[PDB]
């Protein structure tokens, strides 16, 4: 069983197809086949045009093999002005926009407090940042603190 | 600078077919500036001479006028402004 991605302008491309598979795992699939990261894709069904609901199996939403999904691309790329606390207590303005890396916030902070990349990790409300996600994906707002906590090595 | 497909070539000459609507519908209404006009009609032209060149290429039954593409153009259009599929179905499709 495959499913069927189209995007706009026709480009299409398959995607194998799990009964029990939900639609946040879809984007998922879609971001490892493409590089489209999941935050930025809105999924809709064929030729209806009804959006997919991310917490429900596919097969519940009415695809099959053969079904055809349509993606449209969101690009946030707004950009906000955020603070990172180190492990001293003091804060420095970075600004960012929610389609940018982890990787590339722990660069910045690299810069500013001289710590290796390496040596530390960044956690938004208790959550820890992986490097290859990007910040939308933790809900990032204006002004919030995301936290840099130091490894020993 | 994005890395696309094959079949951009394709889309990017529909979706400008829908801008050159655009810019022909907005001329209608006397908002469209005299350089404004002007560039929807170099626009039109370079258009008109990749459809060419680019029906060339493709197969017979794949190759489409100026007025076919911007239909195409105006459904990518509607589905971009409302970053909703349903606002254009067959924009999806080459």
């Amino acid at each position: 069983g495959n499913l069927t991605v189209k995007m706009l302008g026709g480009e299409e491309f398959l995607v194998p197809l799990r009964d029990s598979m939900l639609a946040s795992e879809l984007k998922q699939q879609i971001a490892l086949k493409t590089g489209v990261p999941a935050f930025q894709q809105r999924l809709a069904t064929h030729p209806a045009g009804t959006v997919l609901q991310d917490g429900i199996s596919l097969i519940r939403q009415g695809l099959c093999p053969g079904s055809t999904v349509l993606l449209v691309v969101k690009n946030s790329n707004d950009p906000l002005s955020i603070l990172v606390r180190n492990n001293k207590g003091r804060s420095i303005a970075y600004e960012v926009w929610l389609t940018q890396t982890v990787a590339e916030l722990k660069q910045q902070v690299c810069q500013q407090e001289h710590v290796q990349a390496d040596l530390f990790w960044l956690t938004f409300e208790g959550k820890p940042m992986e490097d290859k996600h990007q910040l939308g994906e933790y809900g990032l707002t204006p002004q919030c603190t995301v936290f840099m906590n130091l490894r020993l090595r | 600078q994005i890395e696309v497909g094959p079949g951009a070539t394709n889309a990017t000459i529909n979706f400008e077919a829908g801008i050159l609507e655009c810019y022909e519908r907005f001329s209608w209404q006397r908002a469209l500036d005299y350089p404004g006009q002007d560039r929807l009609h170099r626009l039109k032209r370079k258009l008109e001479s990749r459809i060419k060149t680019h029906n060339k290429s493709e197969p017979e039954n794949k190759r489409m006028s100026l007025e076919e593409r911007k239909a195409i153009g105006v459904k990518m259009m509607k589905v971009l402004l409302f970053m909703d599929p349903s606002a254009g179905i067959e924009g999806f499709e080459p």
